[PDB]
């Protein structure tokens, strides 16, 4: 004899479509929403879905490195890098002093890149276009870095199984040790400009707020662990290059929310250009690809005058070098969090299954318990702190 | 409370279609299909899509079949889906086939196809 | 469990010594003794985590798989929270085709798990998405490019490929071009779809040596 | 309980059952079962139902579906229920 | 003829412990979604 | 690891550290010593529903050993934390995540195998260890 | 169903494929009015089977784009610089061509070119042209259903005089007669739903007793295929009439209803006055240049040729000898694109 | 480099040098908790930590 109480109902099911302020790539978003209140976010994906996992299927371990590069056209180098240390581990293979330090370089430097292009990218998509700006002239030196060490600008191809494609060209440690001294002082003006804005705090304080119980169960990885007080970072806890010698401290942040992701971030700019100065001080001197011409392609001179050499290069550029029968998931820091692949051989010259692990694909399954309750200004700005790649996201 | 007066899936396919004809007319209305094609007329179709599958025998099959049928359904009804795939799929190659006027012909099976093409297997497109 | 950052300076070390030991050669065997019901057998191999150590893969049945992940969750020697990925190897050879892999980490122990279920076309596999929350999208990939089914999954509907698509794409059998392609005509103003023609085949190179060894 | 005349929901309901592809030719009438007389499939009764759904404008449970099984059995039915 | 001794053991150890089970001929078939043409 | 807010803060005050990290979204409970030994003992009384002779039973007595004679020797809390590489609070929730699971390993019983139960384990040899020395 | 060859001599040897887009076919084809509304179906047609089309326009990059599309890699292959009178351009045209189609026609006169030069002289220029070449085997010609020579309206009597001119130039041409072509981009459909919506008044010639045989572009585009594909067609028109005949007040009251407008703004403008309104702006149109605010509705031709009765004669060759089935104008796919402007629950 | 007139790959050759042995394990023989325990830390002091590996494996 106690009355019950009624409720009420949700409508307004929009279809978000592809957005240009939003992360770049295409997105279809089918929102339910309570009146101006987000109820259930449904991300539809599969509108960059190009096979890459089947393609690799069909072609050599050496043929299939640009497939990484592609998968993520931010972060490259990172890409490329976890699909040659699982060949290398299955291969057994050791690299040389001198390109694991050309490999931790590049890294950082597309490290750098990706937080440039997602730190004033999600400025533009909240609507300050100054420090996109203000980051292109930046991105374009680093640009001119890759286009000397491969010829490519975006999609180099320059990590290789056992070292690098080519030697560093003279002058370039000098020109990257420039870029170095002035890069603090560019990174403070995009600093003051976002940071300490009261748009800008507003817009983000307290949006995407994330706890870390959160974060493990979805899977997520990189800056939305460090956000929220994880001390975390792969480069650190599973060391996978000369990272181990390499001094830097990781950047932790409590809240969760939008404004603490984009300070770690900005910190992890700050944190890869002392690994930066640190592989320029200390670049050995000596071989950059492994030794073993059974596994690297020997060199052109040598070639040109070795009957072995000439077998060699016949052999590994027709066929490709046999990696032995296993299965291995090695993963690598990448700049938007953790890629792995899991590699599986049969023993063949092609790989039987390369599953290629996407940081971008669990960040944004996370987005419907992140944009809950949230309104629809507020998803552009969640998007851009998870910062995905669709084509990373669907490979 | 007692007296002794007191007290005195092997069609899982029938139910998916049931579902399929119960929800055409959402279909029809969320797909803007009201003028082209009529609800028995789509209902005709459904039945030709289902009879496709009908020599399987095993459960498990079946219960993937099944699965996969509704996700068909799912699509449509969803808005997944957009007029001009349901244009495209159902609707239009329909009535291609009322509209179709083919001349019987004499010759066998046979000699048909030995007049058309080498290799019988491979597709003929705009027949 | 969950690496809240606790020590400001000096955290220098990868792990403790214990830790590492415990994981490093007594983890498999650790697993084993616990709960021997659900493993079936073992492989130590080279190390997802790192090239240098080793780490384990445990195969285990279908209808163990969600006792067995919430068993390794939530133990407290061995606490994987997280689940890296799932993933299916189609294996035509064999009678039971899909070998689905499980990544899991555990922030503790700074170690790599992998589990194997393997499975047919027709049988199932449990979801474990209590367990772990991102198993949701990847049953659904799984699902998709393989078609395994995964049972009591909140939703189990295709993610990456078009929509409509019956075919699973990544199984051996399936044509790398597919069986379709798609056109806009001028006469019917849709974008349709169109039984496959290439203008320029597939070559296939075959590169296999009589002499080579390797191949198992 | 005939709500509406017996004769007009029968030739209604065999109106609907001639349009079928078959369950016509020389017995079309009463006490003729779906499956056992008139050659009809399964999802072929089920359409026919929903087809008598467009007719009568009411509705038929599922489990009087599994339940109905002739052309006096689904006349009865649809006389039965008010709403007819 | 003697002995793989790598991988392949527990590649074969695999196949051994595990087994598919029986269907009728071409069920699988449907279930795979390709044309039935191809078959 | 280093803060990312520029205003400044002392980190070894022991609870503006933990208000930083953002422990308190783990639990909100202080998480002090006497309620980890209570979680450790509360633990080792539910394992007992788990047979005496179980592999199971026996590791978590094992390890609520340890950590209770860890809490024996080390009077500061904070000494705890050091030994045991984790936050008080944590470690009492690892013990409630333990108990999760506990009627989930009772349906299913792992521990029931016949007495003939073998698991094959394969082990990886590195050649890097036969081509160097033996 | 079996494909049918295309039957012309020697296809056996080239063709090759299933006959899509990258299959082969042995068709090489000059479509004289390409980026029109009837030929850019053709054109899609015989390139939808991988067959090769030249396409001759007159320089216009942006009205030609369609055909872009057309046709896989070489297919179609666009001549920039068509002119009429230009005979070594035509014959470059038709140099490797083995069929020619002609769908070049003037709705309306202007200064530059009148009737009788688009539909007499170019035909007769063109037939001459292909008639010595030898290797173009089949010639096709595009003509309204009301062409006669006796015919009132001076477009429909220039054109049945041109057909008779490639007649006996080519004996074995076929003339595909169609009806008012009902598509997106027709000029039945668009232009009285124009009139009905953006003009102050609804002019119908009479009562709108004039009979017409509307047909569908699809159906229009077939009919070419089917003739192509059959050797026997040679020498024969075929009137491609609509499978319903229907009044021109049919039409207006069905579109009035279509697009749910509030009422009928036609008015009745009967003929003999329509004679004397638009007789003088004849001589307008001959003497200033295309202008987009006067054409087609207002003219003498029009009028002459809606007073009468645009049909099929009674023994005649039809869709029906092509084994088609033309499809109803006025309802299902065909009668979408009016649809889409209103419907009553549209807007 | 001390490989340009010393050549020997068998030497040399890490790829086709793995194998793998094989083991049974067994739930009667009980695990040896002494060995997981009885060298963990008990206090502060006695905390002994595993350093990061600078460098991954080069053949010099
Ligand atoms: N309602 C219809 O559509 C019907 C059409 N027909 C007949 O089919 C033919 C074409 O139909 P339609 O396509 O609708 O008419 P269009 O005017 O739409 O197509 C005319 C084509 O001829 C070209 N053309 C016209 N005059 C010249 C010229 N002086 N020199 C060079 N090229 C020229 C045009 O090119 P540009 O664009 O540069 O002028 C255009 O490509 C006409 O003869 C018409 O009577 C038959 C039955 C009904
Ligand atoms: C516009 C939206 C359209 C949606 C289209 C949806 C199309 C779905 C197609 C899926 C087809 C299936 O499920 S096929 C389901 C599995 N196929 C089987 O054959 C199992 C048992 N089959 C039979 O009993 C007979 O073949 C049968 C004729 C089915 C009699 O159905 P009943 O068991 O009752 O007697």
């Amino acid at each position: 004899m106690k009355p019950l109480t009624p409720s009420k109902v949700s409508n307004f099911t929009i279809n978000f479509g592809p957005q240009h302020p939003a992360a770049h790539g295409v997105l279809r978003l089918v929102l339910e929403m309570d009146g101006e209140i987000i109820k259930r976010a449904d991300p539809h994906i599969g509108l960059l879905h190009r096979g890459t996992e089947k393609l690799l299927e069909y072609k050599t371990y050496n043929q299939g490195i640009p497939y990484f590069d592609r998968l993520d056209y931010v972060s490259m180098m990172c890409m490329e890098h976890s699909y040659v240390l699982a060949i290398e581990q299955l291969l057994n293979v050791a690299v040389p002093l001198r390109g694991q330090y050309i490999r931790v370089l590049f890294s950082e430097i597309t490290r750098i890149m990706n937080h440039i292009l997602a730190i004033t990218c999600h400025s533009m998509d909240v609507g300050a276009l100054t420090p996109f700006l203000w980051a292109f002239e930046e991105r374009e030196k680093l640009f001119e870095f890759y286009e000397r060490v491969s010829g490519a600008r975006m999609h180099a191809a320059y990590f290789r199984v056992g070292g690098v494609a080519q030697d560093l060209p003279i002058g370039l440690l000098r020109d990257i040790y420039d870029w170095s001294r002035q890069f603090a002082s560019r990174v403070d003006e995009m600093e003051e400009l976002l940071t300490g804005n009261r748009i800008w705090k507003e817009r983000t304080i307290d949006v995407g707020l994330v706890t870390a119980q959160q974060a493990w169960d979805w899977g997520c990885s990189g800056p939305i662990l460090r956000g929220s007080g994880i001390d975390w970072d792969l480069r650190k806890n599973q060391p996978y290059d000369v990272y181990g010698r390499m001094d830097f401290n990781v950047p932790i942040a409590g809240h969760g929310d939008c404004y603490d992701r984009y300070l770690v971030r900005v910190q992890e700019m700050r944190e890869s250009l002392r690994i930066i100065y640190q592989c320029l001080n200390e670049m050995p001197d000596g071989l950059y690809k492994t030794p073993d011409q059974k596994v690297s392609p020997p060199s052109r001179g040598q070639m040109k005058q070795s009957m072995e050499s000439l077998i060699h290069h016949f052999k590994l550029f027709s066929e490709g070098y046999h990696v032995p029968a296993g299965e291995t998931y090695r993963a690598v820091e990448a700049p938007k969090g953790e890629f792995g692949v899991y590699l599986v051989s049969r023993g063949g010259n092609r790989p039987y299954r390369c599953k290629i692990r996407s940081p971008g694909y669990a960040h944004l399954q996370m987005l419907d318990m992140v944009a809950k309750g949230a309104m629809l200004a507020d998803v552009v700005t969640i998007i851009g702190t998870l910062d995905v790649v669709f084509g990373e996201i669907d490979r | 409370m007692t007296s002794r007066f007191a007290y005195v899936t092997c069609q899982k396919a029938r139910n998916l279609y049931l579902e399929a004809c119960r929800c055409l007319p959402f279909i029809h209305r969320l797909h803007k299909l009201e003028e082209i094609t009529s609800l028995k007329e789509m209902r005709l179709i459904i039945k030709d899509k289902f009879r496709v599958n009908s020599p399987v025998t095993d459960s498990r099959v079946t219960d993937l079949l099944i699965f996969k049928g509704r996700e068909e359904l799912e699509t449509y009804l969803f808005m997944y889906k957009q007029r001009h795939h349901a244009i495209t799929e159902y609707i239009e190659p329909y009535q291609i086939k009322k509209l179709l006027i083919e001349r019987k012909s004499s010759n066998s099976a046979f000699l048909d196809s030995f007049y058309e093409k080498a290799y019988p297997l491979v597709h003929s497109k705009y027949a | 469990s969950y690496c809240y950052a606790r020590k400001m300076t000096d955290k220098d070390y990868i792990a403790y010594d214990n830790i590492k030991n415990f994981g490093d050669n007594y983890l498999t065997d650790y697993i084993i003794k616990t709960v021997p019901k659900y493993v079936t057998m073992a492989v130590n191999g080279p190390a997802q985590s790192s090239v240098l150590y080793q780490e384990p893969t445990i195969y285990t049945t279908p209808e163990h798989i969600y006792a067995l992940c919430a068993f390794l969750r939530d133990h407290v020697n061995l606490q994987y929270k997280t689940l890296i990925d799932i993933t299916a190897v189609d294996y035509p050879e064999r009678s039971a085709r899909f070998e689905v892999v499980y990544h899991l980490l555990s922030p503790r122990l700074n170690n790599r798990i992998r589990i194997k279920v393997v499975v047919d076309e027709v049988t199932s596999v449990p979801s474990v998405s209590r367990i772990w929350n991102a198993a949701n999208w990847f049953e659904r990939e799984t699902w998709d490019m393989f078609g395994v089914f995964f049972s009591n999954h909140p939703d189990l509907r295709r993610v990456l490929t078009d929509y409509g698509f019956t075919g699973h794409p990544l199984r051996k059998d399936f044509p790398l071009t597919g069986y379709t392609e798609v056109r806009y005509d001028y006469g019917k103003k849709r974008v349709i779809s169109e039984p496959l023609e290439l203008t320029q085949e597939f070559r296939y190179f075959d590169f296999s040596s009589p002499w080579d060894t390797l191949s198992r | 309980s005939s709500f509406l005349p017996k004769e007009e929901v029968e030739s209604r309901i065999i109106a609907q059952v001639k349009e079928q592809n078959l369950a016509a030719g020389i017995k079309v009438e009463l006490s003729s079962r779906f499956d056992k007389d008139l050659g009809l499939d399964s999802l072929d009764k089920v359409e026919l139902l929903i087809s008598l759904e467009e007719d009568f404008g009411v509705e038929v449970p599922d489990a009087e579906i599994d339940k109905i099984h002739t052309v006096e059995d689904a006349v009865n039915f649809f006389i039965s229920n008010p709403s007819s | 003829a003697t002995a793989p001794q790598d991988f392949s053991l527990a590649m074969k150890k695999a196949d051994e412990i595990y087994s598919g089970k029986t269907v009728k001929a071409g069920d699988i078939g449907f279930s795979a979604g390709v044309p039935l043409e191809t078959y | 690891f280093k803060a990312v807010a520029d205003v400044e803060i002392d980190f070894s005050n022991r609870a503006v550290l933990k208000k930083y990290v953002g422990v308190d979204h783990l639990s909100k409970e202080q998480g002090t010593k006497a309620k980890f030994i209570v979680s450790l003992n509360s633990l080792l009384e539910a394992v007992k529903s788990v047979p005496e002779t179980a592999e199971y039973r026996k590791a978590i007595e094992a390890t609520c050993q340890y950590r209770l004679k860890v809490c024996g020797e080390n009077n500061s809390d904070a000494a705890i934390e050091e030994v045991l590489d984790a936050h008080l609070e944590e470690l009492i929730a690892e013990s409630k995540e333990e108990l999760r699971i506990l009627p989930v390993l009772l349906e299913s019983k792992p521990w029931d195998v016949p007495a003939d139960y073998s698991a094959p384990v394969f082990d990886y040899v590195d050649a890097s260890t036969i081509l160097d020395k033996k | 169903s079996t494909l049918k060859p295309f039957d012309l001599n020697a296809n056996n040897a080239v063709r090759n494929g299933p006959g899509g887009r990258s299959s082969i076919g042995g068709v090489v084809a000059t479509v004289f009015g390409a980026n029109g509304f009837i030929g850019s179906y053709v054109v899609n047609e015989i390139s939808k089977r991988g067959n090769q089309v030249v396409c001759p326009y007159r320089c216009n990059e942006n009205k030609v784009q369609p055909l872009k599309q057309m046709g896989d890699l070489g297919q179609v292959v666009l001549l920039p610089e068509f002119d009429i009178h230009d005979d070594e351009y035509i014959r470059r045209a038709i140099s490797r061509s083995n069929v020619v189609i002609n769908c070049v026609g003037i709705r309306q006169e202007t200064k530059n070119y009148s009737y009788k030069d688009v539909h007499v002289d170019f035909p007769t220029r063109l037939a001459k042209i292909v008639a010595e070449s030898g290797k173009v085997e089949r010639f096709i010609q595009v003509s309204e259903m009301g062409a006669d020579v006796s015919h009132a309206s001076r477009r429909l009597q220039t054109k049945a005089v041109g057909d008779e001119a490639i007649m006996k130039y080519i004996p074995d041409a076929t003339i595909i007669r169609p009806g008012n072509v009902v598509g997106i981009e027709d000029y039945f459909y668009n232009n009285l739903i124009f009139q009905l919506s953006y003009t102050i008044v609804a002019p119908v010639i009479n009562n709108g007793a004039n009979k017409v045989q509307p047909t569908y572009i699809l159906d229009v585009a077939d009919a070419v295929v089917k003739i192509l594909k059959d050797k026997k067609t040679s020498g024969k028109t075929y009137y491609l009439g609509g499978p319903e005949t229907l009044t021109m007040r049919q039409i207006y009251d069905h579109l009035i209803d279509t697009l749910r407008l509030s009422n009928d703004d036609t008015v009745n403008l009967r003929y003999e006055l329509a004679k004397m309104l638009y007789k003088p702006l004849d001589t307008l149109r001959t003497k200033l240049p295309e202008f987009p605010f006067l054409g087609f509705m207002m003219s003498s031709d029009y009028a002459e040729e809606q007073v009468a009765d645009s049909v099929a004669p009674a023994g005649s060759l039809g869709y029906k000898d092509l084994s088609i089935s033309p499809a109803k104008v006025t309802e299902g796919l065909a009668i979408e694109g009016v649809r889409f402007i209103r419907v009553g629950g549209y807007d | 480099p001390k490989l340009v007139y010393d050549i020997k790959y068998f030497a040399r050759d890490y790829r086709r040098n793995n194998s793998y042995t094989v083991r049974s394990v067994d739930s009667k023989t009980p695990f040896d908790y002494s060995k997981v325990f009885g060298s963990a830390p008990l206090k502060p002091a006695d905390v002994k930590t595993v350093r990061i590996p600078e460098v991954m494996p080069h053949r010099g």
